């Protein structure tokens, strides 16, 4: 129970979804 | 003059475009507002998993983020984000599932780091409904918990959240499509 953060936080490779 | 007409023609062209975006950005915010949720749980569907995969391998999109859902009608807002094709210590052999604390519009208000305990977790279309799922509490000293800044901080959760070798060999797939789930709990905070 502890969050591991996210290494593509660098990266901007992205679609939106709802 | 000729030249007159074709100013005006160009304009309502220019306007008609406007318009035309304006219409589309619209769109988006219909979906965002029709799949909202206030009660901190979410129910995010994936449509064309197979494609979004492939997708994913070749690298034109490496991760999707649901629309955002909230605490309360006036509380944190959120949402979540995955890597089809895994990210961290999961890239290639995981899917990974993360949390994402956006800037909202009443930030000013609550409390901060967020500490609301959160529940990721993949639905099994099966039959005998074996979901799966995991639960951290948010890390105080982590980046991804405090007052936002951006419109939203780094996401965080499990990188190593399902093997895709479970996913695609079991029943989470159905009609080529995966629903993720995620659960806040907004029992600490607020209420008079």
């Amino acid at each position: 129970s502890v969050p591991i953060q996210c290494t593509d936080k660098t990266d901007k490779q992205e679609a939106l979804f709802k | 003059n000729t030249g007159l007409l074709e100013s005006q023609l160009s304009r309502h062209d220019q306007m008609l475009s406007v318009h035309d975006i304006r219409l589309a950005d619209m769109d988006l915010r219909f979906q965002v507002l029709e799949t909202a949720s206030y009660n901190g749980v979410l129910i995010w569907k994936i449509r064309d998993y197979k494609r979004r995969k492939q997708e994913a391998v070749m690298g034109k999109t490496l991760s999707l983020y649901s629309q955002p859902f909230y605490t309360g009608y006036f509380g944190y807002k959120m949402c979540a984000r995955v890597y089809l094709n895994g990210d961290g210590m999961g890239k290639g052999t995981h899917l990974s599932l993360f949390f994402v604390i956006m800037r909202g519009e009443y930030d000013a208000l609550l409390p901060w780091p967020f500490k609301q305990k959160v529940t990721l977790m993949l639905m099994d279309q099966g039959s005998s409904r074996r979901h799966l799922g995991d639960a951290f509490k948010p890390d105080p000293n982590s980046s991804s918990f405090k007052k936002p800044t951006g419109e939203m901080n780094i996401a965080s959760g499990c990188p190593v959240f399902v093997a895709q070798t479970v996913l695609e060999n079991g029943t989470y797939i159905k009609d080529d499509t995966i629903f993720i789930k995620v659960i806040v709990d907004t029992s600490d905070l607020p209420d008079p």
